[PDB]
């Protein structure tokens, strides 16, 4: 029913990389499992499978280096590339493989339920943590105002933000990162909220940057 | 070993029209087929399986056809959620190969945009940085010209634009544009301006301040 | 998955009918199970079966009232000892067992016909 990828953020050049896929729902029924990653911008590619046989007999461009296996015990599978090069910066996927009966037949596959997809970068670079600044709103009454969270120079990808740990939700806008000159990322996020409600309601932006293990929760408020 | 190829590469189509994506595959698959929905920052949503048969939480505007080699969608009465890039892959064979897959675009009405810009917080400027922001709020089409100007001196190779993508319910965008002087080159200016031009409105727009 | 076999057959005099059974397979299919049942006046049941390795013969079912021969991934089936009282639907079942993923075919079935002299 559920299915949540583990793995580092950053791994260096030439060296196995190494991830998780922590289950749940699974055994008791006929399942397979599928691992797919998708370049930044880039279209889906499948890499490989494995059954509740623990059969991995499959073929791909990446079956050469990818080994896939399962800790029955512990309920997670594990992929583990080999000789990473920057070509393999991607999000990487587990997903459920499941028949169908279609008909008189069964068969008729398909990934049934995906995972959340961790993303991984192959870098030698060392991981550098965000600074966030607030972005006040300014003297304006009048549509309504606006506010956002500045998330500078942090390496590598990605940061997420929420603000009121989940709350807000409606009105926010957190941008893509930009890659700056130096080679750190940085991104803005951003809400539009009532005029009317600015010195009587509190807001703050939950940042975190899980490849450096670093979380920030800054408040933003008009500048007196 | 068995390739798959969609069409067209992206495309647009206002809200209520039909639309199709079709997908070719090099051998026979007999219907072993599945088709996929992606809104980028999240995994992608299964929606055919079989080619035809659609997946229980699908509404009932998704469907599919073909048979053989080539596959279609169908989305009969479009919405602005179905914003996405959709993909299809074949299960029928060792490699469960997707297809290159199809960006579908809204477009919207159209709509101007509401300017808003940041000077750079004073817990900034402790470090030594200087980031001054400026924000272009829920708009249609993309296409739009923002220019940085620091005591009318037009700044043309220093600003970082950053757009995100066509909003689930708005069918709208918004920009991100940042200008980073040197904490020294930041406070011996005064005033500072984002002119923002946009085919919804008719006079380009100016949002300032004078650091103070 | 979808298996094909010749829509209607005539059983010769001395009564033998045959007919061939072709499945569409991803690739490999080390052992499959084909099955045959027979439809008779609205109800349907299994009169014979067999496993098929790849590389060599079939092995039927004892009591089997078919008999066969592999080719790749189609096998030949012949059965014997036929009368009126056999003419029927005979629908034959292949189903792919190892390696997975596992698929299951059911074909349209061939209408064996019979008379006595
Ligand atoms: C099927 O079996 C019968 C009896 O041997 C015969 O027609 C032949 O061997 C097979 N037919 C074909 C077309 O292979």
């Amino acid at each position: 029913v559920q299915l949540q990828e583990s793995g580092p953020g950053l791994v260096k050049p030439s060296e196995t990389l190494s991830l998780t896929c922590t289950v749940s729902g699974f055994s008791l029924t006929s399942y397979g499992l599928s691992w797919i990653r998708q370049p930044p911008g880039k279209g889906l590619e499948w890499i490989g499978y494995i059954w509740y046989d623990g059969n991995t007999n499959f073929h791909s461009p990446l079956k050469s280096r990818v080994t896939i296996s399962v800790d029955t015990s512990k309920n997670q599978f594990s992929l583990k590339l080999s000789s990473v090069t920057a070509a393999d910066t991607a999000v990487y996927y587990c997903a459920k493989t499941e028949g169908h009966y279609y008909g008189s037949n069964y068969g008729y596959y398909a990934l049934d339920y995906w995972g959340q997809g961790t993303l991984v970068t192959v870098s030698s670079a060392s991981t550098k943590g965000p600074s966030v600044f607030p972005l006040a709103p300014s003297s304006k009454s009048t549509g309504t105002a606006a506010l956002g969270c500045l998330v500078k120079d942090y390496f590598p990808e990605p940061v997420t933000v929420s603000w009121n740990s989940g709350a807000l939700t409606s009105g926010v806008h957190t941008f893509p990162a930009v890659l700056q000159s130096s080679g750190l990322y940085s991104l803005s996020s951003v809400v539009t909220v009532p005029s009317s409600s600015l010195g009587t309601q509190t807001y703050i932006c939950n940042v975190n940057h899980k490849p450096s293990n670093t979380k920030v929760d800054k408040r933003v408020e008009p500048k007196s | 070993d068995i390739q798959m190829t969609q069409s067209p590469s992206s495309l647009s189509a206002s809200v209520g029209d039909r639309v199709t994506i079709t997908c070719r595959a090099s051998e026979n698959i007999y219907s072993n087929l599945a088709w996929y929905q992606q809104k980028q920052g999240k995994a992608p949503k299964l929606l055919l399986y079989a080619a035809t048969n659609l997946q229980d939480g699908v509404p009932s505007r998704f469907s599919g056809s073909g048979s053989g080699t080539d596959y279609t969608l169908t989305i009969s009465s479009l919405q602005p959620e179905d914003f996405a890039t959709y993909f299809c892959q074949h299960l029928w064979g060792t490699p469960y190969t997707f297809g290159q897959g199809t960006k579908l675009e809204i477009k919207r009405t159209v709509a101007a945009p509401s300017v808003f810009i940041f000077p750079p917080s004073d817990e900034q400027l402790k470090s030594g940085t200087a980031s001054v922001v400026c924000l272009l709020n829920n708009f249609y089409p993309r296409e739009a010209k923002v220019q940085w100007k620091v005591d009318n001196a037009l700044q043309s190779g220093n600003s970082q634009e950053s757009v995100t993508e066509q909003d689930s319910k708005d069918s709208t965008y918004s920009l991100s544009s940042t200008l980073t002087l040197s904490k020294a080159d930041y406070e011996k200016h005064k005033v500072y301006a984002c002119e923002v031009t946009h085919q919804g409105l008719s006079s380009p727009v100016t949002k300032s301040f004078n650091r103070g | 998955m979808h298996v094909a076999q010749p829509a209607v057959v005539l059983a010769s005099s001395r009564g033998i009918a045959s007919f061939v059974c072709e499945y569409a397979s991803p690739g490999k299919a080390t052992e499959v199970r084909v099955t045959v049942l027979r439809q008779a006046d609205s109800q349907v049941t299994e009169v014979c079966a067999a496993t098929y390795m790849m590389g060599n013969e079939l092995t039927f079912l004892d009591d089997s009232i078919c008999t066969g021969t592999s080719s790749g991934n189609q096998v030949n089936l012949t059965i014997q000892g036929l009368r009126a009282m056999d003419t029927g639907l005979y629908i034959c079942k292949v189903e792919l067992m190892y390696p997975p993923p596992y698929y299951l075919g059911i074909g349209n079935g061939t209408q064996i016909y019979v008379i006595d002299p």
